[PDB]
Parts: structure tokens; C-alpha cells; sequence
């Protein structure tokens, strides 16, 4: 509310939003691989709607 | 029967399941074409529009 | 040794050049 | 020409197309190397115009 705003046309791009970590970070394969677990089960999907 | 493909290929998750595809070299989205509309042929009883 | 692209007849990334029957190879695209 | 057909509408969705090459192909990096330097020296932006 109060629904006055409108998105029009197409997207100009196409990119995606992703969990960082340092340059060299020791959690950047287990959250890689954790973003694509919670990916495959329909998690990512459950908490936009 | 090919080493590369150089097209307007879309990356898909069925097709990456299967090849391997660069990053990408083109953003798109599916679209709409149409006819135009051209002009209407003015109808009897038009004169009350 | 020399890489076979697959490729479509899809204009405007690909398409045959007015002349392609007198060129040879890649050159007639 | 004939200029008689029209895009409507915004995109339906957001994508991109790929280089493809076979699933473990020799070729892969170097190929996707390249896409990345095209794209970042805007050869595909004059490409496309």
C-alpha cells in the first residue's frame, strides 16, 4: 500500500543476487553448496512468495 | 558431431545438465510479436462515436 | 584440429551472404 | 520490411544465451574467457547495433 507503484517493460538486465564471503573465506564452499540445497528443495522459492 | 556452437543457444537448466555454455553473451527475455493494428475501416453509424 | 561450429540459419546472427555460391567456407556466411 | 509487425509488452522472462561446447570440452575455459573479454571491451553492445 497504497499500491501506486507500477514496474513497466522488460528487465534491462539479468543478474542474481549471491551470499558473499571474504576473498578466500574457509565458509565459501559449505554456503555454496548450502545455497544450492536450499535451491533444489524449493526453500528459495517457499520464502519469496 | 560439433566441437562448439556459436548461436543465439539459450542457456537452460535441461541443456547445462548435458553441455557446458558460457557465461552469457546476450540478455534476452520471450516476447510478443504482432500484426500491427492498422487503421479500421470507418464503420456505418460512426458518425455517434 | 579445426573446430566444427554448429550454428542456425537465424537472421541476424546467421545468414547466407547474397553472393555465398562463389565464396567458400566460413566466408559464405 | 514491410515493418508491419510490432513487439508488445514487456519480456516474459529474463535470460541469456551461451557458447556451448561438449560436457568437458578442451575448449570451455579459453571460450568463456573470451566471452568475458568481449563483454567487458563492449564488443557485443556493437556487435548487436
Amino acid at each position: 500500500k497504497p499500491c501506486d507503484t507500477m514496474k513497466v517493460g522488460g528487465n534491462l538486465d539479468s543478474k542474481g543476487y549471491g551470499i558473499a564471503t571474504p576473498k578466500g573465506s574457509s565458509l565459501r564452499t559449505p554456503v555454496n553448496l548450502a545455497v544450492l540445497k536450499l535451491s533444489e528443495q524449493g526453500v528459495l522459492d517457499k520464502l519469496k512468495n | 558431431k560439433a566441437d562448439i556452437a556459436i548461436a543465439p543457444l539459450t542457456i537452460t537448466l535441461v541443456r547445462e545438465e548435458v553441455i557446458d555454455f558460457s557465461k552469457p553473451f546476450m540478455s534476452l527475455g520471450i516476447s510478443i510479436m504482432i500484426k500491427k493494428p492498422q487503421k479500421s475501416k470507418p464503420g456505418v453509424f460512426s458518425f455517434l462515436d | 584440429k579445426t573446430v566444427v561450429v554448429t550454428t542456425i540459419l537465424e537472421s541476424p546472427y546467421v545468414m547466407m551472404k547474397k553472393n555465398h555460391e562463389m565464396l567458400e567456407g566460413n566466408e559464405r556466411y
